[PDB]
Parts: structure tokens; sequence; C-alpha cells
């Protein structure tokens, strides 16, 4: 839908603005696609947007945007793999938030990687899966 | 010369006068890190907390310097977290801070718009949200709670709505308790408080006696939230209530107490339902059970007939349904002119 | 101008003229004759 | 009981007065302008006759539309009279909020007989004991009303302030201060003597208001007075207290 | 008090009993910080029934019409107490709605505070002042250098309560008013909010030169809609959101159906190159691939550009803006005047809001959408 809509999104200001409220809203939701698609409508925004009046609150709006991004980067596996999926796409738009994105990921990753040489096993495959009474899931797909 | 800022000193941050971001010699985990194990090893050690909290207020007696506290920090090697939140990230010092935080805030009620457009207060409580750890979910919850029942209404009105941000996942249930109790406390906030509990998580029982608990109170809210809560009450119905709800509705709605003021904002209202009936069919072959099964009393109300119109207007699988129905009903000397 | 609240007032910059009198001209606009209080 | 004499042709019309207050339920008679004949104690057992305290709220509030209409004014002691036989019953018996109706009826009816549902009603709902959140929100309504001028804004700071004062009177005094609402320096020293005397949560806010808005009107003695009632920790939010008051200083 | 003994001196301190017998009371009655003489005889017992009641000559001018009110209120109302309680209220009403009679100027902080804080401000800006220093108009200048006021009026007290402000900008001015605001104070807020517009202001200048802008004349500030010309009897109106004017406005085309159909179809086909860092008219001109007529008043001064029902342009505002879908015609016309022609005919029919049927020169199919 989101995507197929989008030409709204573009030209129409008014729709971004209560979108957002809506996105934000459905963030903390208890339904768990209400979440996901929130994360992507978002993605959505400021892969097709650099505005969402000073081109100064809009970069200090997507920094917040991302903010909120980088607490769904510890939620379960999905959300962070469309995350990443997307960041390039964010990237190849939005150049201009490019640093802020790569430590967004480096940041995560430093997380599974140790900065020692002589230790062969040089990340923690245990760290990864989180185990709660027998149902076992990955978190974090490296 | 204070304690405070000779400890963080040593520890690793540039505390500034209070104009622009305060610079950082050393990293924040790091920082925090070197704090907690100096204040660890510290002799006097449980009473460097109080005396760093006391440096801490005396250094914020000037508004500025607790500005740049509060406000994000400056990487020297560029653009960091807020000491605050940082200094909030070891548990020792967390209540405490908590303590003074909340304690200062009711300074800012009545200084509203000072110099950069910033609403100190939403920037306080926005210190909260998203925390690693809180040494209490408790008492932050008691002293939010003391804090919501108090403030203005702007403010109230923002503070409730940063509750989900704020909180982590084990403090709801006493939340929805404390706020279905301010619920039928103050009519003012039902929309924002009913908004927080669709975001928070509750036992489905909870949601259903807070439903009957503000639809008693149905007639009592002012005209304007009355759309948006009939919008939660009809999303929030499920498949096997729908009849009782619906019933309790029909009964306690009015359309005649109301009334340029009173139109649109019933128009809303009706947009509202075409909504809400249109999107679940549920609702129309329900509703219209709940005035057919109330065939008794002669006495039935300009709701019903408004509502089988719009049902006609609307899906049409009902039409030959509500023309047996409104027959039924006028032979029977119910429905007449007037 | 229902008429009026307070009567607020300009000068005409003229003396004080004693013994006013006016006729209405509509021929231009109106022309009165005074008395001022020199004996002009 | 009295045998107070209520005016002949109200005595007369009161059939029909009663008949038309049945059709409210379902612009004002000539029936209803003869209230312009009674004095006020002929009035008191006139509304006691037409049994105004068991209209619907509706029909009440249809009553007050038709009252809202109705040229001249029912004079100071009349409306009061009015409002207090209508309202007060259905006032102390609420165990929730007011229906829309009843505040838009009380607001609207305070509309134009401000002060005298004012001068009414605040005084007794409040020396009413089991005084609780349902009644002092409708009180908030009162004292919130644009509608209030500064005269009758002081009417209801000189009506409040003869009462015997509790955590309640607070909360609607709160909300009459929050206007900026001017006083004479007399009238904030009684506020101010009253308000020296504190473990309430409400109290703090009502101190911290005026330590604020009214700076301007705060002398050297009645900060003092403010110093010795937040001394006590049982107050939460001393130090915004102590900032304010030391802003002061 | 309950009794009139003390509840009287509470509700009257300016009534002095004249008489042993509390008989004659004298002296003054208080409304609005203003006392008023009044001398109220009553018989030799207390029955208002029968009573006299004289004033001062000012009182009767301010009592007239409520005589009868006053006549009623003595013979119906118990006590001298209840009497002179609505009395008074009845003055707050009396002068409440004479409210035009008031607002004196205190001579110690006004005239002078006002100077003050003008001379604090600059001689540069004020434009006007009324000889009741009721009315004050000032000036601000833009980046741009563009001349914008704002009208206050003000009360007896200026400084205690809000300047009444009248300002020319389309959206809602706020002025935060304390007690220590002023002047200056409330001009740099003026200024934060046309720095803010300042884009704008540059859009419908740049609008109301370089292109022949129709259907305002003479624009307001205030202005959001901007009825443009292009060719000849087709029109564009269009408005534009202040808080982001060079964002794409709403938009749409009165003119020939056959000529407008293309214009629709290749702004759907352009409007993703529309871009809020170029101007409105840079990206109107691209989008739409066409320039505008700069005011084609010259050439075509008398062709007959009016109703052709009622020969005239500006019907009561109204422009002829409805046309024939017609080589031959081309005829424009009013809404007003077409509606008012098509409704009798016998061939016109109606859809929902649509009238069919001929065009009053030609006799070829219109359509008009009320
Ligand atoms: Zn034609
Ligand atoms: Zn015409």
């Amino acid at each position: 839908l989101l995507k197929a809509v989008q030409p709204l999104l573009k030209v129409s200001m008014s729709m971004r603005d209560c979108l957002i409220l809506v996105l934000r809203k459905a963030m903390f939701a208890n339904q768990l696609d209400a979440r996901k698609s929130a994360v992507a409508g978002f993605l959505l925004l400021l892969k097709n947007f650099k505005v969402l009046y000073n081109s100064v609150a809009n970069e200090t709006f997507c920094l917040e945007i991302m903010d909120s991004l980088r607490r769904c980067l510890s939620q379960q596996a999905d959300v962070r793999l469309m995350l990443y999926e997307g960041f390039y796409d964010v990237l190849r738009r939005n150049s201009q938030l490019a640093n802020s994105v790569m430590q967004t990921l480096l940041s995560q990753l430093k997380q599974f990687y140790e900065p020692k040489p002589d230790l062969l096993p040089p990340l923690k495959l245990e760290a990864c899966i989180l185990t709660q009474g027998d149902k076992i899931s990955l978190q974090e797909p490296l | 010369d204070s304690i405070f800022v000779k400890l963080l000193k040593i520890s690793g941050i540039i505390l500034k006068t209070g104009e622009s971001q305060n610079q950082l010699a050393v990293d924040q985990i790091a920082f925090q890190k070197k704090l907690f194990q100096t204040l660890r090893r510290h002799p006097s050690y449980p009473k460097i907390i109080e005396e760093f909290v006391s440096g801490l207020e005396s250094y914020i007696e000037d508004e500025d310097s607790f500005r740049n506290c509060l406000l994000s920090c400056e990487r020297l090697q560029s653009y960091s977290k807020s000491l605050i939140k940082l200094l909030l990230g070891i548990d020792i010092l967390q209540p405490a801070i908590i303590k003074t935080l909340f304690e200062k805030l009711p300074e800012y009620f009545f200084e509203n718009k000072n110099s950069d457009e910033i609403n100190i207060p939403r920037l306080i409580v926005s210190q909260l949200k998203w925390l690693d750890r809180v040494v209490d979910g408790k008492d932050l919850t008691t002293k939010i709670m003391q804090l919501i029942s108090i403030a203005p209404e702007n403010l109230q009105h923002d503070i409730i709505t940063s509750l989900p941000e704020i909180l982590g996942d084990s403090q709801h249930a006493d939340v929805g308790k404390e706020l279905s109790d301010l619920l039928i406390e103050n009519t003012s906030l039902t929309v924002p408080i009913l908004d927080v509990l669709s975001s928070l998580r509750l036992d489905p029982n909870f949601l259903l006696k807070v439903r009957q608990l503000v639809m008693d109170k149905l007639s009592s809210i002012r005209l304007e939230d009355l759309p948006v809560i009939i919008k939660f009450i009809l999303h929030s119905v499920t498949a096997m209530d729908t009849l009782e709800v619906i019933s309790e509705l029909r009964e306690k709605l009015d359309l005649q107490h109301c009334v340029s003021s009173g139109q649109s904002c019933i128009i809303l209202l009706f947009d509202v339902i075409k909504s809400a009936i249109r999107y679940e069919k549920t609702i129309s072959e329900a509703w219209i059970k709940a005035i057919e099964n109330t065939a008794s009393v002669s006495e039935h109300k300009v709701f019903d007939l408004v509502m089988l119109f719009i049902i006609y207007s609307t899906n049409t699988q009902t039409k030959k349904y509500i023309d047996r129905v409104l027959r039924n009903k006028i032979r029977s000397g119910c429905i007449q002119e007037q | 101008r229902p008429e009026e609240g307070p009567g607020g007032l300009p000068p005409m910059l003229c003396p004080a003229s004693l013994n006013i009198c006016s006729v209405v001209s509509l021929s231009g606009g109106t022309k009165l004759l005074a008395l001022s209080a020199k004996g002009r | 009981a009295e045998s107070l004499e209520l005016p002949k042709a109200i005595q007369d019309q009161l059939p029909r007065l009663q008949q038309l207050l049945k059709t409210l339920e379902e612009a004002p008679p000539v029936e209803l302008q003869l209230l312009h004949e009674c004095s006020p104690s002929q009035m008191d057992l006139l509304c006691a006759q037409l049994q105004l305290p068991q209209l619907s709220d509706l029909g009440l509030l249809r009553l007050c539309t038709w009252l809202l209409a109705l040229s001249p004014d029912l004079s100071l002691s009349n409306a009061t009279v009015l409002t207090r036989s209508l309202f007060l019953g259905r006032i102390l018996s609420l165990t929730s909020s007011a229906s829309r109706l009843l505040t838009t009826a009380l607001t609207s009816f305070c509309a134009k007989y401000t002060y005298p549902v004012c001068s009414a009603l605040l005084d007794p709902v409040l020396q009413a004991p089991g005084t609780g959140p349902a009644q002092t929100e409708l009180l908030c309504c009162l004292v919130k009303m644009e509608s209030l001028e500064p005269d009758a804004q002081v009417l209801m700071l000189g009506q409040i302030l003869e009462l015997p004062w509790k955590e309640e009177t607070f909360l609607v005094l709160q909300s009459l201060l929050e206007r900026q609402v001017e006083m004479t320096p007399e009238k904030f020293s009684v506020l101010m003597e009253k308000l020296c005397k504190t473990t309430s949560m409400a109290y703090a806010k009502l101190m911290l208001t005026v330590m604020t808005k009214y700076q301007a009107n705060i002398t050297e003695t009645q900060r003092l007075g403010l110093a010795m009632a937040l001394e006590p920790n049982t107050t939460f939010l001393r130090k915004s207290l102590k900032a304010a008051l030391k802003h002061l200083g | 008090m309950a009794v009139t003994e003390a509840s009287l001196l509470r509700q009257c301190p300016l009534l002095l009993p004249q008489n042993r017998s509390k008989t004659v009371y004298e002296g003054f009655i208080s409304a609005q910080g203003r006392d008023f003489h009044l001398r109220i005889v009553l018989p030799e017992d207390l029955q208002l029934k029968n009573a006299r009641l004289l004033c001062s000559w000012q009182l009767r001018t301010i009592l007239s019409g409520y005589h009868r009110i006053v006549q009623q209120r003595m013979q119906h109302s118990p006590d001298l107490m209840s009497f002179m309680m609505e009395l008074k209220m009845l003055l707050e009403v009396a002068l409440k709605n004479r409210q035009e009679l008031y607002a004196l100027p205190p001579p110690p902080q006004f005239y002078s505070s006002l100077i003050e804080e003008i001379g604090t401000l600059g001689w540069d800006k004020l434009v006007y002042a009324d000889t009741c220093f009721s009315t004050i108009k000032l000036k601000a200048e833009d980046a741009s250098g563009r001349e914008h006021l704002i009208t206050l009026k003000l009360k007896a007290k200026y400084p205690a309560e809000s300047p009444d402000y009248f300002v020319d900008f389309p959206v809602p001015f706020c002025a935060s008013w304390t007690p220590q605001s002023s002047l200056i104070s409330i001009y740099s807020q003026f200024l934060a909010a046309i720095e803010s517009l300042k884009a704008f202001w540059d859009v419908m200048d740049e609008i109301d030169e370089k292109t022949w802008v129709l259907e305002p004349e003479k624009p307001p500030r205030s202005a959001t809609a901007r009825r443009i010309a292009l060719g000849n009897n087709v029109s564009i109106n269009i408005e534009v959101d202040p808080r982001h004017p060079t964002m794409l406005p709403e938009c749409f085309f009165l003119g020939a159906d056959h000529v407008v159909k293309p214009l629709g179809i290749k702004l759907s086909r352009n409007i993703h190159l529309w871009d809020p860092e170029n101007s409105v008219l840079q990206n109107l001109k691209d989008v739409l691939e066409i320039d505008f007529p700069a005011r084609a008043i010259l050439e075509k001064s008398d062709f007959t550009m009016d109703c052709g029902i009622c020969y005239a342009y500006q019907l009561d505002g109204t422009i002829p803006d409805q046309v024939c879908d017609n080589s031959q015609c081309g005829q424009p016309f009013h809404q007003i005047c077409l509606y008012e022609w098509l409704r009798g005919l016998l061939t016109s029919r109606q859809s929902f809001n649509i009238i069919f049927g001929e065009c009053p020169y030609c006799s070829k199919p219109i359509t008009l959408k009320m």
C-alpha cells in the first residue's frame, strides 16, 4: 500500500505529518506487525524524502526517526533484518545521513566482533541466539 | 573546588559554562566505568553520593549550566549523548538523580518559551525515555504518578503521552490501575489516556472494565472527544461483546443533548461511525438485532431511524432486512410522524 | 455615525471666537461668520 | 407550612406551569413570564411548588434553554433561588461527573446569571461532606469560564475566601488564580494568612502559583509565612518551592 | 451578615441613616470604582410597597430605560438590603452595556511610559497615533525591504492587559503578553513571524510582478490563493501553504473542456518534477511546459470578455469563468447567470451538482458543475 500511495507522500506534506503520528504511536502498539510496518513506513519516508521551514529541523527530525530506529535494532531479528536491507536504500537517497547510519551499524556489529588477534572464533555465535524454555531463536542476523 | 566538578574533571568530562555543548576528553562507557570504580573505591563510600548530588544541585541553581548538562555532549575526536543520561546509566546515583530532576521540574510551570523555543519540562522528561535499566521501576512510577496527578493541563497531557518510551515491560499493571483511577477522577484526560492504554500491556479483562467504566461516563464527555472515544470503543469491540456494547451505546447516546457548534461535531461523529461500520460487518446486523430485539418499548429514539437510513446507504445485504424491520416497527405503533 | 461613547474633539487652529454663526453654503465647503474676542 | 402566599396569577396559573414543564422533556411562554410577579420568598415556595429538582437533565437545560431567553432578568436572589432548587440536589447526588447537559446547562446558565449561579451554589456544595471529584470539576468550570469577568472572578474570590478551607477549596481556588485574577493586598493577605495554614499535594500547587504569579503582590511578611509552610518535607517539590521562594530572595 | 444592622453597613458602606428612626437614608452607592448620590425615603414603617427614591441627575441618565424595573423591584422586594443588592447589580449591567463611556488613561504611567517605550523602539517605526492615543500603527522592514504594518488598540491600562493586535499576514499571530513585556517585545515577535514567512512573501510578490494575477486584484498579505491567467479566457487558481510555500499548492483550472484536458494530463505526468528548492513560477513553467502572459491589456482591451448573459466583468466578485466547449463560440459566462438561464430551459436536466444543456450563443452542449 504505502509504496503504492507513496506519490501522495511526495506531494502532500499534511499526509506525511499525519502518517508520522500514526507510525510513532503504532511503534509501541501490542500487535507485532504494527511495529514492523511502522519501521517499514519510517524507512520509506527517509528513503523517499529529505523533508518530513528550514532544512535544519528536517535533519534533526530525520535524526530523531533514526534514534527510534536505533532502539528498534534491539527488537527481535525480523525488525532488525528489515532495517538493515533498508539502510542501503536510505544511503542511496539520503547521503547526508551516511555517518549517522554507518556508526549505527558498526556499534551493533562490535557487540558480536572481538578486536584481538590470536583468538580463532573472532565472532560469538552463542551470543546471537537466545533461548527461553526450549524455544530457541536468532537475534541480530550477522 | 566542589567534589562534583573535581570527580567529573578526573573522570574525563569537560564542564563548560552553559552556552555551548560540553566537550568530552574520554569515551562515554570508559567515563561511566571510571567514575563508577572511582566512587566505589573512594572512602566515605555511602556519603560521597549525597556530597555528589548536593554539589550537582548547587551547580544547577543557575539555569544555563543545567541546560548544557541536559543537552547532548561534544566528542572532540562529533555529537554525543547528554551527561544526565550517561550519569543516570550508573545505578547508585539513579534514584537520587530522579528525585532531584523531578523535585526541580515544578519551577518551570509558568516560565514558558524563554529563549530557543525549548520546553524545559518536555526536555527533562525526555531525559528518562529509553533507559538501559531503572534502579527502581516502581519508585519512578510513584514519582511520575504524583507528577501526572498534579501538573497543569498541557504539561499533564505531554508527560502522559510520553509514558511508553519511559516504561520497560514490568510496571505496566500498577500504571493501568492508577490511570483507570484517574479516568473515573477526571473526564478531560480520556483521549490521551485511552491512547496510552492501547499502547501499554494490559489484561483483556481490564480493557473491558475500563470500557464499561468510560461508557457509564459517556454522557459526561465534552463533544470534541466524543468522536475519538467511540472510535476507541468500536476499534476495541471484540466480535462477541458486539451486541451488549452496541445496546449500551444505543441506550446511552442521545443525538438530542449536544445542540455551527453542535452540528459539525455530530457530523464528525457520524463519519467515525460510518468508518467503523463500513469496515466491520458484524456491527450492522448486531445493531439492527439491538433495535429489533428492543421491539418492546414504543419509546425508541432519533438515533434508531438515522442509523437504519445510514446502513441502507451502506452495506446493501441488509436492505430487505431493514425494510421488514421498519414495517414491523411502523405497524406496531412505535414509529410515527413526530 | 447608537451615537457615541466619548466626545473626542479637534481644534480648527483658529483663536477664541465668541458668538459664532454658521451659513450652510452647499455651492467649495462650509463658510461661517465669527466675532473674535479682540473685536474682529 | 409557613403559609407564604404565592402571587395570585402564579397560584392560579400553577397547574399550567407544571403542564408546560412536562411539555419540555418531549420560544418561552407568557406563563413562564409570571416569575416576574414573585418576591424571592414567594419564588422560594414556588420553585418547591413546581418540583424543578425532578425535571430530566435535558428538561433542566430545556428549562434553562427557555429561562436563558427571558427578558427581563430574574433578579439576583430569584436566579440564585431557582438554580439551587433546580441543580443543587443533582450536584449533591453526584457519584460521578456530570452529563454534558448539566455542565453546559450550568455553564450556559452561569453564562447569563454568572454570579447568581456563582452566589448560590459554590459555598454550600463545598461545606457539604463527601464533596469529591464529580463536584470540584463543575466548580472548575464556574471559575474557568471565559465569561467570568474581573467583577465575577473576585466575587468567586470574595465567595471562596469565606469558606472553611480544605483540599477541595484549593483545587478550585488554584483554577481561579490560574487566570492571573487581580486582588487587593487585603484579599491576597487573607489568602496568605489562610494559605500559611500543609501536607497535601494540592496545597503545594496553590502556594507555588501565587509565589510565581503574584510575586508582584508578595511582601516580606507573606514570603516568610510561606517559608514556615514549606519547612515540612511532607511537601514534595520543596526544592522548586525553595527555588521560586529563593527567586523572590 | 444575616441581619440588616451589619449586612447593610457591609454592603452599602456609604449610606448614612439621617433620621433616628432609620427611615431617611442618604449618601452614595458604589459600582465600578464610582459613587453616585442617592436619598431613599421610606414611610413611618419599613414598607417599599410605598417608598420614594430620589437621585442625582447623573444617576437618572444611567437608569433611563429601567424606571419600570426599579418601580417593580421596590414593590416586589422584601427588605431594603436585597433592594440595594439588586440596584447595584442593575448598575453593573447598565454601565457594562454602555462600555463606550469609559477607558480614561491614568496621567502617571500612561502618556509618559508609552513615549519612553516608543523612544526605546525608534521613531522611524511609528506611522500613526490616534488623538485618543488609543490606536497606534507600527512599521517593520523585511530583509527583502518590504513594509509590513501592525495596528494596536490599547486600553486605559496598556501595561496591565494585552493590546488588541491587528496584523496583515494570513497565519494567526500569537503574542506572549506579560505586564513586563512591552512594545519592543511584541515588535520582536512580529519581526520573528516576518522573517519566518519571508519565503511566502517573496513567492507571492514574485507572482504579482512576473505573471497576470487575475482573481485577487490589489491583493492583501493574508491571501494564499492566486487565480493566474494563461493564454486567453483559461485560468489556474492556486492556494499555497504559508508554512511550506515552496511545497506544492492545491491547484485547479478553469477554462474550455477541450483546452484544460491536456493541462491536467501534463500536470499529472510532470508533478514529480515539482521541487521546493526552486520558486513557484520556476517550477510551474517547467512542470506545465509553458510561459505566462504579462497582462495582455492593450490589445484585447474591449474584446467582450464578459458573461455574454449580463455582459459584465465583475458580477459581485464573480469573474467570467465557465466557457463553451466549442471553437466557434468560446464565449465566457458566469456561474449565476448561466445557472438562471439553464434552470429554465426544457432542454436542461440536472445530475448531482451538474446541469447539462445548450450554450446561449451557439446551442451546443455545455456543462455547469455548481
Ligand atoms: Zn457556445
Ligand atoms: Zn453574468
